[PDB]
Parts: structure tokens; C-alpha cells; sequence
């Protein structure tokens, strides 16, 4: 039951260095990399005493990945694993789609499928990348594409980093997200988005990190990782496969976007404060101060939930407050799905890490929805898009390293589509 | 290349089973033309002698035709 | 001499088919181990039903597990009573269905059914007069549902005399655990109404109810659920396993229960349940057990008795009782609430009596009431089938894999029908 | 009592390692003679 | 960094046979009804 | 008495088999141990061309 | 009495030979060393099928190891049971057949066959009452097909009254172990079908099937699939060694089983073959054998046999049983699957049974099946042929040595009328 | 049996060096010539304790033949088994075949004619030698001819390095092998290419050998020879001979030119990162990029493949690999052959040698198959033929030293001829 992650970007393997040392603590893999079965669906297990995890960081800045080879994960990774190249794609979709993303995706592309070769029961892969920058947007989507092309029906889980509606770190971000989204609406089967701001809003209201940094944020996501392949790591009274998601959450082949969110995110002293009843946890769970994406449902309609429990959780009361929630009408349903919900209950708790921010807990709770403020936020996204194409700005860049102005007009009008798409559903 | 059913084996020769999973080769497996149409059936029973479509030292005949 | 074999399919399957072993290896008295410890002879005599003799006093289930996924599997097995299965009998694939009908039975399917239907055909082939087959299985999954399902339609085509049960767990609105619920519920009835021998309705929100109101429990997990779930089952099958007074088997059952051939969806109870407490306060009488038995907060499924008429109804009575009170019973309950049995039928009710009691208990029964306010259940189903097909929502998983909308049309117009028929009747 | 010569009697050890070894001896050769040479069986 | 076993089971003390030709196993020496002397 | 004797054949095969996967983990761990002591990268024919 | 010759041909041959030789010692008692160590006199009884007195109790195997390169016997003598062959039998070859069904047949026998002939001809004639020969090889390689195929016309040119068995490996398109496998397979069977009185037909994917389905082995080497084919022919010749209730010869057997002159291609199965796991899960009766025994997952063919028509078939049982069981057994098998059999011949199943079983074992079944399922095989073969043959692959290699292609169109007009002939017969 | 070696040039006495070195550390023979019988194959037995190597290093600049004279192993070579001229050929095949090779060549066939009546049970020649050169070209091809008309019937393997496509220490080495093969094709029987480049990239990726010398080469070369005959010396489950090669190899008298590969050659610290078992070393030898030549299969169709295995294989394992590679559509075979594949198996392990760069391992696999790739090679280098031909460059120093034109029109048809025959073959 092994499932591989690919991580694509500075963003992307970041990422993959939160989530592998919550992996490894969760089984308690010293980063030397032997312990002093559970463990085969990340590690695979090398001759004697040595477990080396199933997943490529795949990148262009070199200074990172060396990070990452001189940290303290020295010997965990195999060295194959971490691909490096020399010069940036300087967030240019063009020149990491065109110029070295065909340089580089096949060296990809080969390691991914000895990968596969040693995997038994592969579940699918799934892809960690920020669609703000050049690298994860440009080579992410080749990947993505050949990907799909060569395995075909497999699913690929796309944890992508949206680019925040205020907070925002380049110029040329709109371009890179658009160009990037038009590609990941025919290949990608489940996508969730993460915002920057709504972590960062979570850190400083909940957690009270008042000066919080990126290392945070990708505990936080680690840690929704961990919540979601918990089913297929442990048992539980109601396990869940990967699989489900694509069949549960996506009614129409082109709309796969969900907001992630997680319940409780609280502090050692609120943790004191405060009891967690499943009640209460799948009530927060539903607030838009414990989402991971700037958006309010208060405007839109919900096409689907899902419910992922850890912990001291049994199924009458997630039953009860499920019924109560659908009672009652603060929130509302699309009328062509009233069977809306789909649960799912595991048993061990989530672990906590030392120098970590969160305390230990009885249980917690992840929801996946999909619903119409993802379709709010393309339209907000499309107008700054709008902004800059009107006069042609920075396109000199794109045409030079080799696209045209036709993909430009074909991906903006994509999106339209979508947008059309998202107003007719919604109706 | 071909591979022809096993009648017994087809089962445990499954590529998925055999830890490919990506798209298969379905070629080898649809220029066999079994009587069902899938791996799972009988070939077609042949009769008489075949002719040399070849030269000598495996050059094709005028004759024949061929791919480009 | 009469014999029945399991066949568990999905992850619901395999853990009620689990609790379902334990509570039958714990009456017969085989430790975990798998070896016979009981006292009475009365145990040996009638093992064969579900156990096959190994080697010097060993005792193995003749029982198929059945699902798509490592998982489940492995979970019984790592528990207690999970060393007494075979695992030749482990039928298993790779992949996962994922809530998914049309995988579940037309590709995932195609290529698992050759070995359940060998291992099925060795484990039907080596008992001498087999009795019939009894599946367990939910309704709303896609491994549970369509594999089971396909299995069914086989078994019917190539033992069409035998008898067939279907512990059925569908699903009920208030928890939806599947978007998907009402396309796999439909296409599974569907197939069920034309296949199955007679089916066996739970309901989770039911089971919660029970667990709720009348156990009075804290955190009623599906431990309990499935354990409320097999003492139905031992309870039906325990005629069959134990001499009685006025013995009954599963077709004598079927056959005084079906009025016609379409309408063998039956809602099932168990008796006595009482709370931790309140156990001491009440008495161990027939009139107690009936009283129980006959009420609405009891049955195990979403559907009220008093909104239709009890077509037919069956009661299977454990311990040393009189049959005279039981007749007694019967009558008066049929008498009392006239307006709710039907009145071309006299005489609703069929009973039967066994002299073995479930173990620490005194006395027992089971009900099994075949009426048409189950065509609420029906209708409910078929709303939200209809809302989400008029328009093609969740369609493409289907349709790309092989099937057509013809079929959906034909399993609503098979639907709606049987609701139909059932209104008429009513 | 011995184990039986049945298939499934048989324990699996890695096959690379023995420790009579792996060399292959020439106790079944010819004599070089002539162009009519001569089987020779070395015990 | 922060299961059943069973015990072996033994031969048993009565060693099964075996050679135990269906001839052999069937026909051994017996007797029965010793001669009755005639009555006067 | 003969189901107790396959019983005892095959419960004496399982221990022999345990022993067996105890050489198995020893030749692994040898063989790495091996590898660390004389196959380093630091002794080779080339090191001195090839030193950083 | 009865006198079996035994040869072995190639590298499979010499191997399986090789373990048939040290499964046989085992069970009648004599240890590597040579010297006679049994418990029952039983044993002493019929040694000298197989065996020769030479020096105080030293008894050496009635058997002719025979190939184109001592590589393999070198190995075989190093190994344990080496001291028992003889010196004087080995044949020795300094070329080697290079996988050439020319260089095997027409090169290399030229002046090896006056030696091997020599051998065979002086073991023969040293004992009386001769049974047969019994010949183990391949039909892929070079010296074991080739080789071995001209000794076996030798032989029935000299001795054509006498018993023959040949016990060939043939080749699977999916273990494709060598390239000029059709090339070598379809000669061979064209002379076998003319030469050969019986051949057992065997394969390394039906091994493998065996030892991972039922077995459930990890790492099953050479060694336990030669055990496998060894443990089968010991079986075959059982009847021969051991008194039992009802005897059956190696002619009885093909007489039994051979309804025309061409069709003398079986597929064999051997039973109980149970896991250690499961072992304590199953019991030993003869239902148990004989519904292993009637499954296609035993069977060690490249053809299910459930494609056809059984013609003929053959169990011979080892073991303390009653003969009422047994025949009844065999009418219900062969009532129950009357799809499965020959309508113009009644009573398809032979039985007989022997009074000892293999040591360790209470009960034990060989299968021998005369079916009409082997023209799969025999038609993926000649397709294959046919491909290879229309554009002349590898065709210089056997042009150059002096063969004409008018072999390979008669090899193939046979085989294909043979299969023409079982479709006609089915 | 045994199966002597003889070696032709610079490039051929140095493997020669290597692999006899290699030879004795496997059988355990002291640089000395006595052990402190599968040797019997490579080292005849003369008087008491002492092994003389079945070989002869043949060359014409005497320099390298006295560095091997004065070597560690004086006393390991007979003294006239190593022939040694006075002048070299100097890059010129014609200059090798016919003013100094008409004067060793008969004292190299009276030595070849005394190891082999010497030698028993002879499995066959095996010849080392680069083509780019004089010596190995030209007085290696009258050898190879008298060879042939010689014994004729008898195996004779070639082990011959072809010049780089780009990489190139020489100028005339296309016409050296141009004309070289040009008599290689109705002599040879089973023709092996090696590519130094190809070796070089070999090294750089899996070794990670940033500036490897010609010593690695000719170890890694000696490694593939010991694997690929090593089932003479070894017994195994599923031994093979030298005379296998020619029936299950060569689809026709003049198509006789081999791809071969070798997996896993890896590094120390790679070994203890990841497990080397039967089915990841399979798919490393059909890999592309692990191929000795410098070549791709991909481009063209495989003829047929011989996979040698060693060390710690079971049967039913390769067989699965054999299937998993069959059942792949990432390689493809010619319509003919359904059954491609001929496996071997040898017990024996790989030894290893102290300061070399392979980390002991439990298997090994060599493939050796057969393809168009070929033909692609051929075709390249006629290109770069023709071009200098085509201005009668550097032709006045073969008609000084004897030849004539006729040989190079001759020797440039026959090469058409051959890119014909592959293109009709392959169709
Ligand atoms: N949530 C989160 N976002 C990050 C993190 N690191 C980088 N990002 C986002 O990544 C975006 C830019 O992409 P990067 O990952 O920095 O670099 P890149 O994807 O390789 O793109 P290039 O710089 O062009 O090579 C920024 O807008 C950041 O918001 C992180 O640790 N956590
Ligand atoms: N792989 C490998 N190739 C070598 C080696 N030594 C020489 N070569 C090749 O040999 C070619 C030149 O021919 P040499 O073998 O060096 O010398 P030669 O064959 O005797 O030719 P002459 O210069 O006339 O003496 C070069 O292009 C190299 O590619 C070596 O040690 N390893
Ligand atoms: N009574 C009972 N119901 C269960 C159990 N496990 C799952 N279910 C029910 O089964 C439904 C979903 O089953 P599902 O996961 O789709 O089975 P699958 O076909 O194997 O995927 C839910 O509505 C649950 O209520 C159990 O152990 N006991
Ligand atoms: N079952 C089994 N088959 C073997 C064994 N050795 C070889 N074979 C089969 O024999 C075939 C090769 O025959 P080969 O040895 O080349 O025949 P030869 O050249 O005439 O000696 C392969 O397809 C193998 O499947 C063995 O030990 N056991
Ligand atoms: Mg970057
Ligand atoms: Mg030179």
C-alpha cells in the first residue's frame, strides 16, 4: 500500500523536509535511517537495518538541495533521489516549461519509474509544488503531463501552493498561476489549495506565534498529510484509501479543487484551557478562521465534504453533530447532492514534534470540501491577470524563452471557461 | 514479440500483478488474435506449409509487401 | 447434513463476518486457538453446518473473505479468533475499489471472480447436502456492493436451488457515509430484487438508536453494532444448529414468509435488550420477550412498522418455554393492533421454538417481519437517485468504465416498480 | 525421526553462500592423446 | 528514538507403521471351535 | 498419530527456516560491513586525481 | 522383476535424474554410501527395477546419464548421492550441442550414439525380464532434445516390443529460456509422435504455479521443482515396487489410457501437496485427494484442461484406503462434469492402488490425463514455428549442418494434422 | 575444457592486464604463479605449484609489452607467450596487415598452435582488441583470417572497441575500422562493441568517477568477461557454455555485432543506500543508459538477449523480470522472435578486487542483445568516412606502404551492404 510523493520547487521541498521528519518520528526511523511494517508504505527497506523513503525532490537552485544533503537527513535520502540542476528557472513558466523543464523531466521521469518498479501495491503519487514560482509551475506541469501520459488512470494528488489574494512575494505570479492552472485543470485528479495568508492568519490567532516563519507553515501541512495518509499507515475502526477522493469530491471532470482544512490547531496553554469533543472539532472544523485558504464559504455552496478523524473518536457522536450540521441551515448544500458527507475514523492521534508549536491531543479532525469560492478566487485571480495582460507586460520575457501569444489568450480564456463552468454548477 | 495466453498463468501474469503500473503493452497481446479477443482464450488451429516469403540472408522478397 | 457457507465482502462484510465467527466458535465452544473445549455433546452434533474437521478435534469456518484491499483483512487477522481462518480462503485482490460500482463489478470484477467462484465451488462441493449460501455486505461501498453483488448473480446461475440470505447494510439519509450512496443502493437492489433468495435490511442509524435509547450506552463503536448484527444472524441460523420443539429451517422461513416472489426484503429485530442497570428490574417472561419484540424502537432498520401492514411476520423463540404462551402471544398481538396486518392472510405470524438459549442468557427470540413499509426506505433512495441522475452528476466514474445509462434507467424502472407493487399490496 | 524427501521439505538459504564452495571440478575429462582420445572418470 | 507463538509440537509415542500390507494385516493365525466329541 | 507427525515435520522445517533467515540478516550485515571497511570511496587506485 | 532402464538426457535431465535417483534411495532404504539400511523386508522386495547387487549389500542405480558436456555431471557427482553411479555409465561429449538440435542429432550423435548404445544395449541384456525404458529430457535444448531423440529411435528400432517413458520438459512462450525453442520443440514432438509408446509433458510455468498457489514457497531453486517431477515419476512407478490390492503396469496404464496410436500426450498432477501453514488446516482423506487431484491449479500442463474433453484418465492411489470410496470418488468426479468427458467412452477413469505410501506421508495420489486440452500448447508452439520460419530467423545454423527446411515442413504438417485431429476428436 | 585468450594492441594487452589479474584473484592464485580445479580453463598446470595463464599478449611497439615483462607478475606469463615486435604500425591498418603483420604472424599462430595442442577440451579463442588502432586493425585481422582458416569450426569471440562517435584520440581511425570490419564480417563469429565514451559516462553516473583513467575501463571490462564465462569455472542451476552465444545470438551469417550491459555497477555508499535484488538489475540492464556501447535501442528493434546472471538468483524471480520486461511497452522486439530471451544462471558471486571502485554485491547481470542500434553506429561512422574520403585525404600513405584503392571502394560497399541488410532485416 506504498504511495510516493514528488516534490517540485523551493516551495515543494521544503515541504517534503517537514513532512519526512514528521514521517520518520511517526515511525520511529532515526535520521541515520535504521530503527533502534507500518513503515513500507513510505520507506522501503534496503537489505538489513537501512530504510530509504519513496519520494524525488526535483529542483533548479542547487543551494537548497545542498541544504538538504548537508543537514541532518545526510544518510536518509538516497542520493539519486535528490536531483539538483544549476541555474534557475527566475520565475519564468517558459523557461522552466520549454528550456530546462526538457532537460530535466526525463532524468525525472526515469528515477520516478524505478520508483514505481519497486512499488507493490502503488496507491498513486502525489506532488508538492508552488504554482507562484518558475521551477514547480513550468516543469511541475511537464511532469505532471508526461506523468499522466505514461501511467494514465493512476492518482496524482496535487498539494499546490496558491499565490495569496494580498500577501504576495513576485509580480509576475498571476501569469505563472494561470499559465499553470490551465494545464493542471486536464491532468491533475484531486488538487488542494494552500495560501500563505490563511496559514500565517492560523499561526497568529491560534497558535499566538506572533513572529512566525515558513517553517511553521510546512509543519502545518505536514502534519495535514499525515492526517490524510494516517488510514493507509494505521488501522481504524472506518479506514480510507486514496482512492476514494477522486469517486467522493469531484462530480464533474474539471472541477477538482478543495479547501483544506484542520481541527484543532491550538497551543500548549489553550490545550490546558480548553477540552476537545468531536462535537466541537467538526464545528471549528467548519469556521473560515481554521481554513488553509483565503476564502469565505459564506458565499458559496458546498458540492462535497470530507471528514477525516484521528484519535479517541467513535462513530454515534461524529454521527450526532454530521446530522446537526445537516439540520441545521447555516450552511447549505447544492440541491443535486444531498448525500454530501462522506466520514472516515483512524485511530492513533496525531504525533507531536519536539520544538514543535502544537500539543498532544486526544483527537483532530481534516476536512477536503469542494465548493464555489474556489471559483470566487479564479475570478479574483483572472482580474490581476487581466491587470497586466492588457498592456502586454512582461510577456517579452515568455516569448523569448519560447512560448507565443496564443497559449497566453488560450489559458486566460480557459480559465473564463472555468469560470463559466463554476457559475453554471453552482446554480 | 508476442505473448501468447497461458491458460493457467494469465492470472499471476498480470502486468499490474507484475508491478508495471503503467499502461501495459497491448500490442503483443492483440497480434495474436484469439478466438475471444482477450488474453484469456484459444488460438486459431493452422494448416499446411508455410512458404519463404524471405529471400536468402533475410531479404524480403519483391514481391511481398512491407512497411517502409 | 444441511450446510451453510459465508461469504463476507467489503470492509462492513469482513468486520461483521469477524464478530459473526467469534460469537459462533464462542457457542460451539472451540477456544481461539481452534481447537473443541466444550462440555455438552449437544455441540458436536451439528458443528458441520459451519466447521470442517481437520486434524484431531480442529475446527475451521467454511467461510470466503472477500474485498479489494489489504487492509481489513489484516485487521482481523491481527485480532483475537483471527488464527482459525484458512488463508486459502483468503480471495483477495491489489488495487482498492474506492466506493466505486461499475470497478467493483465489471473490471476489478472480471478479474477476481475466477478464484472466488473456485474457491466458492471447493468449499460448496465438499459438504454433502448443501443448504444454502449467506452473504454479508453494505450496500453503499463499491468492493462491498458490486463484487458481492456479481458473486451473487454467478452463485444464482449455477446453484439456482439452494437457499440464499443477504445481510444487507444500506444506507440511511441522516449519515451518508458515501456521496455515491444512492447510485451503488439502486444498481445493488436492482440486482438483488431479481437474484437474492430473501434479503435481511440493517441500518446504522437504526443500530445507533438501539445502542442510544435502549443499551443506553456511551460510545457504542461498531464492536457493538457488529456484535448486535451477528446475534441476529446466530439467532436465525440457531434452529437449524440446535433440536427444537418445533424445529425451522431457512426455507420453511422463506417459504412462509414470501407471499410473492418479488417481495423479500424483510426488517429484522432481536430480543431481549435491556439496559445496564435496568436488566435486574425486569422479569424473563414470554409476554416480556413479545412486548419487546413487536416494538418500533427495536427493528434494526429506518422504516416504522404502523406507517404499513405486516405482510407476513416470523418469530424464532430460544429456551425452555411453553407453546402454549408463544401461540398465546402471537394471537393477542395480532388481534390487538388489527389494522396493521393484512387481512387476505390470517394468521400473519409463523413461530418456531429452539432449546438452546444464546450463552449467560436464559431466554431469547428474533423477529423477522416481512411488511410493505420498507417501500419508504425505497422511495427515499430513489429521490436521490433521480436528483442526482436528471442531472448527470457523478456520472463520468460510471460511464467510463463500461456501462451505459440504459442501465441505470432499467435498475429506477425495476425500482419503482417493486415500490409500486409494495404500495398495491399495501 | 528424519525428515522426509517430500517437495515442500526443504529450508531456503541464500544461494551465493556454501561453505564446500563453488568450484567446479574436472573429475570427468579427456586424455589429449590423439586425434581418437580416451573418457577418463577420476574418483 | 522514545503476538501468538505456540510451543512445537512432539512426535507421537506410538511411531505409525507404515508396512502394513493389506495380506498381513488381514490374515494371522486363529482359531476357534475346538472339536466336540460324539454324544452316546 | 500421522497428523501429529506432519505436525512435528513441518514445526521442525520452521525453526530450521528461522535459523536460516538469522544467516540470511548475518551475510547481509557482513557483506555491508565489508563494504564500509575496504570498499570506501577514499581507497582507490584514482583517489589521488579524483581527491576534492 | 520387471526391469525399468532409466536415461537421462541434457542438463534438466541429468539434474532431474539426479534427484530422482536420491528420492528413490530414500525410499527404499539405501543410504548414500550404497549399503542397505531399511526397516521392513518389504523394501528388499523390489530393488532390482532399480538396482544392482554388486559387492555385500552395494546396489547401484540401473541408470545412463548422457549429454554433449560434462559441466553438468561434473556438479552432479560433487553433489551428495554422487558415489552411488557408477563410473563405467557416464558418456562424455568435449563439443557441446550449443543449442543445436543439429549439432544434438546428426554432428555429435554420429559418434557418440555407438556408446551410448553400447551402454544401454550391455544394461538391458544383464537382467532377464526387461519392462521398459524410462528417458527424462528437454525439448529446448540441444543435447537433451536432439541427443536423446535419436537414442530414443535407436532404441525402438532395436527393442520395439519393450515399454517406453518419456518425461520431456517443453517450453512456454513466457519462460522463453532459450530463442529456438519452437525450432527444437516442434522437431522433437514430430519424431516423439512416431517413436515414443508415452510422454509426460511437463513445464516450468505450471511448476511455479504449483509451488506458489499451492505450496506457497518463497524461493523455490531448481532443486524442489526436480523433487516435484521426482516425487511424480516415483508415484507413476510405485505399482511396480510395492505389492497392492489392485496392481497396475506401465503397460496396463497405457493400454488403459491410449484409446488411438497417436494420442500419448498426458498431463500429470500430483496430490497432496499442501503448505506448512496449512497443514494443521486440512485433513488427509480421500475426497481431499481427489479434489486436488481434479483441480487444474494442480495440473503441470500449459493448458487448462477445462478448454476440452477428458478421453482418458488415470489416479493411482499409495496408501491404506477402501476401495468403495475410491470408485465412488471416481463416478462422482466424472458424473458431476459432464461437459468435461468423452460421451462415446464410458467409465474415462482408470484407478488402482498400492498399499505403500512415500515415507512421512499416510496417503498420497498420482494423476495421469489423457485430454484433448495439450493441442493449446502444441498450437502455440506452431505458430510460434511458423512465424520464425516464414522470414528463415536463425534458419542457417541447422541449413548449414546438412538438414533440409523439407524437415521443418513435415515437422509442422504433423503436428498440425495432430491437432487437427485432437479438435476432430474433441 | 578451456577457453584461451589472445590479445591485440595497446588497448588489448592492457584488459589483458587487468582481466588475468582479475583471474587470479578469483582462482586464488598468487602474481607468483602457485596457489598458497576450475582454474584448469585459464591456467595450465605445469610440473608442481605452478599455473601458467592460456594466453598470449601480442603487440609491436615493445614499451607496453616490457611494462607487463617488468611488472608485478614477471613470474605469472610464461616468457614467450609474450610477443613483442620492433616497430609499430603507427595508426595504419594497411601498415599493420601488411609490412609488419606478414612478419609476426606466423610466430603468433605457431604459439596459438602450441597452447592449443597443449589445451584439451578447447572451448574456443576469445580476441581483445581496438579497432581505432594499426596493430589491433590490421595484423589483428590476418590473424583473425588464418585463425579462420585454421580451425574455422571453432568459437571466436571478439571483445572490440570501436572508436567514439565525438570522442576521438585519433584521425584515420574511421578508415582503421572501416577497413577492419570490412574483413571482421566473414570472420568473426560473435562480435562484442565497446564504447570507451559509453564507459566513460558509465563511470561519471553510477560510479561517480569524476576523472576515471583507462584502468577502471579495462576492470569494469574484465568484470563482464569474468560474469559472461564464468559458468565454465562455476557450477549453477542453469549453466551455459561459449558455443551458446553463436545459435541464440547470430539471426544470420553476417549480422554478428552485440550491445552489451552490465548491472549493477554501483558504488559503496549507493550499495548500502539501496538493495540490490533480481528485478531492479534487470530493469538497470535493459536500462539505456547503462549500456556499454554508445548507442540507444530505443531507435531500433532487439533481434535477441542473453542475460548471465551470478551470485544469489533463484529462477522463479528472473523468470517474473523476463515477463515484467516483455509485458513493458517501453521496449519493443522485431515481429519474428516471441521468444526472445536466453537465461543463465552461475551460483558464484562477483569477486572483488582491492582499490577498485565495484562494491562487493550478492548478484550481477550481463546482457548481451542484439539490435538496429547497431546499424545506426555503422551508419554514423561511414558518414565521417565518406567525408574524408571524399577529398582522397591522408590515401597516400596506404598506397605508399601497398594497398590501393580497390580495398577502400570494396570496404565502403560492403558497409552499405551491411546498412541494407539491417534495414531489410529489421523490417
Ligand atoms: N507555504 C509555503 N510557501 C513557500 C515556501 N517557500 C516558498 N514558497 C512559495 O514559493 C513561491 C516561489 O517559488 P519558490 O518555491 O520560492 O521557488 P521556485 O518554485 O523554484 O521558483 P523559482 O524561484 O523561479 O525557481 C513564493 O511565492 C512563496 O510563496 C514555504 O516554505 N512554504
Ligand atoms: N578502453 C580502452 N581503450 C584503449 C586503451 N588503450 C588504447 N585504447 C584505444 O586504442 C586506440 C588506439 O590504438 P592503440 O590500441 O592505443 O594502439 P595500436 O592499436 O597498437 O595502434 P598503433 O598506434 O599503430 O600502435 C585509442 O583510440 C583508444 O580508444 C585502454 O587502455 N582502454
Ligand atoms: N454495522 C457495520 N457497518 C459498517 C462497518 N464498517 C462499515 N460499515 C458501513 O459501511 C458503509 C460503507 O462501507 P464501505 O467502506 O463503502 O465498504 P467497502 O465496499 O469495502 O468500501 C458505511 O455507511 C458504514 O456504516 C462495520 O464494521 N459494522
Ligand atoms: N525443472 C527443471 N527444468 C530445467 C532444469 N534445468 C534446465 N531446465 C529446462 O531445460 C531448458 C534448457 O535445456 P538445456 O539444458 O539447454 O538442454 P540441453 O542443452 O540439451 O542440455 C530450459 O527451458 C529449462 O526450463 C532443472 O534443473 N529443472
Ligand atoms: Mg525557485
Ligand atoms: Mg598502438
Amino acid at each position: 500500500r506504498e504511495v510516493i510523493s514528488i516534490h517540485i520547487g523551493q516551495a515543494g521541498i521544503q515541504v517534503g523536509n517537514a513532512c519526512w521528519e514528521l514521517y520518520c518520528l511517526e515511525h520511529g526511523i532515526q535520521p541515520d535511517g535504521q530503527m533502534p511494517d507500518a513503515f513500507n508504505t513510505f520507506f522501503s527497506e534496503t537489505g538489513a537495518g537501512k530504510h530509504v523513503p519513496r519520494c524525488i525532490f526535483l529542483d533548479l537552485e542547487p543551494t537548497v538541495v545542498d541544504e538538504v544533503r548537508t543537514g541532518t537527513y545526510r544518510q536518509l535520502f538516497h542520493p539519486e533521489q535528490l536531483i539538483s540542476g544549476k541555474e534557475d528557472a527566475a520565475n519564468n513558466f517558459a523557461r522552466g516549461h520549454y528550456t530546462i523543464g526538457k532537460e530535466i523531466v526525463d532524468l525525472a521521469l526515469d528515477r520516478i519509474r524505478k520508483l514505481a518498479d519497486n512499488c507493490t501495491g502503488l496507491q498513486g503519487f502525489l506532488v508538492f509544488n508552488a504554482v507562484g514560482g518558475g521551477t514547480g509551475s513550468g516543469l511541475g506541469s511537464l511532469l505532471l503531463e508526461r506523468l499522466s501520459v505514461d501511467y494514465g488512470k493512476k492518482s496524482k494528488l496535487g498539494f499546490t501552493v496558491y499565490p495569496s489574494p494580498q500577501v504576495s512575494t513576485a509580480v509576475v505570479e498571476p501569469y505563472n498561476s494561470v499559465l499553470s492552472t490551465h494545464s493542471l485543470l486536464e491532468h491533475t485528479d484531486v488538487a488542494v489549495m494552500l495560501d500563505n495568508e490563511a496559514i500565517y492568519d492560523i499561526c497568529r490567532r491560534s497558535l499566538d506565534i506572533e513572529r512566525p516563519t515558513y517553517t511553521n507553515l510546512n509543519r502545518l501541512i505536514a502534519q495535514v498529510i499525515s492526517s490524510l495518509t494516517a488510514s493507509l499507515r494505521f488501522d481504524g475502526a472506518l479506514n480510507v484509501d486514496i482512492t476514494e477522493f477522486q469517486t467522493n469530491l469531484v462530480p464533474y471532470p474539471r472541477i477538482h479543487f478543495m479547501l483544506s482544512s484542520y481541527a484543532p490547531i491550538i497551543s500548549a496553554e489553550k490545550a490546558y484551557h480548553e477540552q476537545l469533543s468531536v462535537a466541537e472539532i467538526t464545528n471549528a472544523a467548519f469556521e473560515p478562521a481554521s481554513m488553509m485558504v483565503k476564502c469565505d464559504p459564506r458565499h458559496g455552496k458546498y458540492m462535497a465534504c470530507c471528514l477525516m478523524y484521528r484519535g479517541d473518536v467513535v462513530p454515534k457522536d461524529v454521527n450526532a453533530s454530521v446530522a446537526t450540521i445537516k439540520t441545521k441551515r447555516t450552511i447549505q448544500f447544492v440541491d443535486w447532492c444531498p448525500t454530501g458527507f462522506k466520514c472516515g475514523i483512524n485511530y492513533q492521534p496525531p504525533t507531536v514534534v519536539p520544538g514543535g508549536d502544537l500539543a498532544k491531543v486526544q483527537r483532530a479532525v481534516c476536512m477536503i470540501s469542494n465548493s464555489t469560492a474556489i471559483g470566487e478566487i479564479f475570478s479574483r485571480l483572472d482580474h490581476k491577470f487581466d491587470l497586466m495582460y492588457a498592456k502586454r507586460a512582461f510577456v517579452h520575457w515568455y516569448v523569448g524563452e519560447g512560448m507565443e501569444e496564443g497559449e497566453f489568450s488560450e489559458a486566460r480564456e480557459d480559465l473564463a471557461a472555468l469560470e463559466k463552468d463554476f457559475e453554471e454548477v453552482g446554480a | 514479440s508476442r505473448s501468447y495466453p497461458g491458460e493457467q498463468v494469465e492470472h499471476a501474469f498480470n502486468s499490474k500483478r507484475l508491478k508495471n503500473w503503467e499502461v501495459p503493452a497491448v500490442d503483443k497481446s492483440q497480434a495474436i488474435s484469439t478466438s475471444t479477443g482477450t488474453r484469456f482464450g484459444t488460438l486459431q488451429p493452422r494448416s499446411g506449409r508455410t512458404q519463404f516469403i524471405v529471400d536468402d540472408n533475410g531479404h524480403l522478397k519483391s514481391g511481398v509487401p512491407k512497411l517502409e | 447434513m444441511r450446510e451453510i457457507v459465508h461469504i463476507q465482502g467489503g470492509q462492513c462484510g469482513n468486520q461483521i463476518g469477524a464478530k459473526f465467527w467469534e460469537v459462533v466458535s464462542d457457542e460451539h465452544g472451540i477456544d481461539p486457538t481452534g481447537t473443541y473445549h466444550g462440555d455438552s455433546d449437544l455441540q458436536l452434533e451439528r458443528i458441520n453446518v459451519y466447521f470442517n474437521e481437520a486434524t484431531g478435534g480442529r475446527y475451521v469456518p467454511r467461510a470466503i473473505l472477500m474485498d479489494l484491499e489489504p487492509g481489513t483483512m489484516d485487521s482481523v487477522r491481527s485480532g483475537p479468533y483471527g488464527q482459525i481462518f484458512r488463508p486459502d480462503n483468503f480471495v483477495f485482490g491489489q488495487t482498492g475499489a474506492g466506493n466505486n460500482w461499475a470497478k467493483g463489478h465489471y473490471t476489478e470484477g472480471a478479474e477476481l471472480i475466477d478464484s472466488v467462484l473456485d474457491v466458492v465451488r471447493k468449499e460448496a462441493e465438499s459438504c454433502d447436502c448443501l443448504q444454502g449460501f449467506q452473504v454479508c455486505h453494505s450496500l453503499g461501498g463499491g468492493t462491498g456492493s458490486g463484487m458481492g453483488t456479481l458473486l451473487i448473480s454467478k452463485i444464482r446461475e449455477e446453484y439456482p436451488d439452494r437457499m440464499m440470505l443477504t445481510f444487507s447494510v444500506v444506507p440511511s439519509p441522516k449519515v451518508s457515509d458515501t456521496v455515491v450512496e444512492p447510485y451503488n443502493a439502486t444498481l445493488s437492489v436492482h440486482q438483488l430484487v431479481e437474484n437474492a433468495d430473501e434479503c435481511m435490511v440493517l441500518d446504522n442509524e437504526a443500530l445507533y438508536d438501539i445502542c442510544f435509547r435502549t443499551l443506553k450506552l456511551t460510545t457504542p463503536t461498531f464492536g457493538d453494532l457488529n456484535h448486535l448484527i451477528s446475534a441476529v444472524m446466530s439467532g436465525i441460523t440457531c434452529c437449524l444448529r440446535f433440536p427444537g420443539q418445533l424445529n425451522a429451517d431457512l426455507r420453511k422461513l422463506a417459504v412462509n414468509l414470501i407471499p410473492f416472489p418479488r417481495l423479500h426484503f424483510f426488517m429484522v429485530g432481536f430480543t431481549p435488550l435491556t439496559s445496564r442497570g435496568s436488566q435486574q428490574y425486569r422479569a424473563l417472561t414470554v409476554p416480556e420477550l413479545t412486548q419487546q419484540m413487536w416494538d418500533a424502537k427495536n427493528m434494526m432498520c429506518a422504516a416504522d412498522p404502523r406507517h404499513g401492514r405486516y405482510l407476513t411476520a416470523s418469530a424464532l423463540f430460544r429456551g425452555r418455554m411453553s407453546t402454549k404462551e408463544v401461540d398465546e402471544q402471537m394471537l393477542n398481538v395480532q388481534n390487538k393492533n388489527s389494522s396493521y396486518f393484512v387481512e387476505w392472510i390470517p394468521n400473519n405470524v409463523k413461530s418456531s421454538v429452539c432449546d438452546i438459549p444464546p450463552k449467560g442468557l436464559k431466554m431469547s427470540a428474533t423477529f423477522i417481519g416481512n411488511s410493505t413499509a420498507i417501500q419508504e426506505m425505497f422511495k427515499r433512495v430513489s429521490e436521490q437517485f433521480t436528483a442526482m441522475f436528471r442531472r448527470k452528476a457523478f456520472l463520468h466514474w460510471y460511464t467510463g468504465e463500461g456501462m451505459d445509462e440504459m442501465e441505470f434507467t432499467e435498475a429506477e424502472s425495476n425500482m419503482n416498480d417493486l415500490v409500486s407493487e409494495y404500495q398495491q399490496y399495501q | 525421526p528424519p525428515i522426509p524427501k517430500l517437495p515442500g521439505y526443504t529450508v531456503c538459504l541464500p544461494q551465493s553462500l556454501s561453505d564446500k564452495g563453488f568450484k567446479k571440478g574436472q573429475t570427468l575429462t579427456y586424455v589429449n592423446g590423439y586425434q581418437r582420445e580416451d573418457a577418463l572418470a577420476q574418483v | 528514538m522514545a503476538r501468538p507463538t505456540r510451543n512445537a509440537t512432539a512426535p507421537p509415542p506410538a511411531m505409525p507403521s507404515i508396512y502394513d500390507t493389506t495380506y498381513r494385516a488381514h490374515y494371522i493365525p486363529k482359531e476357534g471351535e475346538p472339536r466336540v466329541g460324539p454324544g452316546t | 498419530a500421522f497428523a501429529r507427525l506432519t505436525a512435528y515435520f513441518d514445526d521442525q522445517l520452521t525453526l530450521m527456516q528461522q535459523e536460516a533467515d538469522q544467516i540470511r540478516k548475518a551475510y547481509n550485515h557482513d557483506t555491508e560491513a565489508f563494504r564500509q571497511q575496504q570498499q570506501l570511496k577514499h581507497t582507490r587506485r584514482e583517489w589521488d586525481i579524483n581527491r576534492p
